[PDB]
């Protein structure tokens, strides 16, 4: 049903010691598959399916865009410095554009930008006009409307983006459609007169998972602390929840784990 | 597949 | 914005067994951040700095991970140096 393509850039003035200033990255269904670097100057695959099922002209043609996309962002950084009347320092340019599809057809199409952690511009496809969030982005709105780049973006977001996305899903249908089961461990420790239990699901896929604490067969969303869902190195996800409770009450609490991989939601109890 | 440009700000 | 850091392992913390320690900072700006994983106040050998990114609200996040073997007694933690934090903050890995 729902498949999402998203490309993302990050041009930086002060990236750090021994780090690249510009990086361009792509994501399919919330999973990293394509990567570009300013040091390497070539697009490279992160997943197996995109690497296996792609010719050289795909990479060479994509690299020419990446080397292009690197060059404009060098010019951009300099343009904003003069527009804001800034001497220099730690500034960054961000780009965020993609396309969503449901049962074949497209639903959403976006093309945005932010400067120094704040929205700069955004392409509204329905009205066929770019929006100026900040007074410093008003010149860009006039530039991008006079020269109809909006016609070019509509062609990309609706036609180009979708045709490539359908192909990417077909290549990694097995690797996107797979399901991995979470290795769950329950543990608790005394803090300062208060027992602090903690459920910890390790390696699982897909991303969205529901983990909660059940006191006496009843969901307790009070006193529960969660750190959200966080990624791993090998294309899988991790989560963690903890609950403050009275000492001795160990058998009362239970960690329920609801996930797509599991048909029945598995309950876990603390037993050492 | 990425989109080239279109142009500077 | 200050980074929200979380230290955790890939697999269950079994002593003397192959594992991958992970440090994940997220929700910070600017993106220039120096995340280092340490074993007993000393940076871990090897290491693997993964790719960075940012969420829908233009806020950054970086993952760093390293293949290792957790020995008993040895203390593991993730040092993080950022412009917002003023002084470096150390996040400790709690096994089990």
């Amino acid at each position: 049903e729902l498949h999402t393509l998203r490309y993302i850039r990050t041009a930086m003035t002060d990236p750090g010691p021994g780090l690249p200033w510009y990086v361009d990255v792509g994501y399919v269904d919330g999973e990293l598959f394509v990567h570009y670097n300013s040091t390497a100057r070539r697009y490279v695959p992160r997943t197996e399916w995109i690497a296996a099922k792609a010719d050289q002209q795909y990479w060479d043609g994509q690299t020419q865009i990446g080397q292009g996309n690197e060059q404009i962002d060098r010019e951009n950084l300099g343009i904003l410095q003069r527009r804001y009347n800034q001497t220099g320092g730690s500034h960054t340019v961000q780009w965020m554009y993609g396309c969503d599809i449901l049962e074949g057809g497209p639903i959403r199409g976006y093309y945005q930008m932010a400067y120094d952690g704040r929205d700069f511009t955004a392409f509204d496809k329905g009205t066929m006009t770019f929006t100026a969030a900040v007074p410093e982005a008003v010149p860009t709105k006039r530039k991008w409307e006079e020269g109809d780049y909006a016609e070019g973006l509509k062609q990309y977001l609706e036609e180009t983006c979708v045709e490539w996305l359908r192909r990417y899903v077909e290549y990694g249908k097995a690797e996107l459609g797979r399901r991995e089961r979470p290795e769950v461990r329950v543990w608790g420790k005394e803090a300062d007169g208060i027992l602090t239990l903690s459920c910890r699901a390790h390696g699982f896929y897909p991303r969205p998972i529901v983990v909660s604490w059940l006191k006496d067969g009843a969901v307790r969303g009070q006193d529960a602390h969660s750190g959200g869902i966080v990624p791993n190195g090998d294309g899988t996800y991790h989560t963690w929840v903890t609950i403050d409770a009275q000492p001795g009450d160990g058998d009362k609490y239970q960690c329920r784990v609801e996930h797509a991989s599991l048909p029945q939601p598995g309950l876990y109890s603390w037993e050492p | 597949y990425p989109y080239l440009g279109p142009n500077t700000l | 914005l200050t980074p929200k850091v979380q230290v955790y392992s890939r697999f269950p913390a079994s002593a003397g067994t192959k594992n991958v320690l992970n440090c994940f900072a997220a929700g910070f700006h600017p993106p220039k951040i120096s995340i280092t994983l340490m074993k007993d106040g000393v940076p871990m050998e090897g290491a693997q700095y993964s790719d960075m990114s940012f969420n829908d609200d233009w806020t950054f996040q970086r993952l760093v991970h390293a293949d290792f073997t957790p020995s008993s007694g040895s203390t593991y933690a993730c040092k993080v140096e950022h412009e917002t934090l003023k002084e470096p903050q150390v996040y400790k890995w709690d096994p089990e």
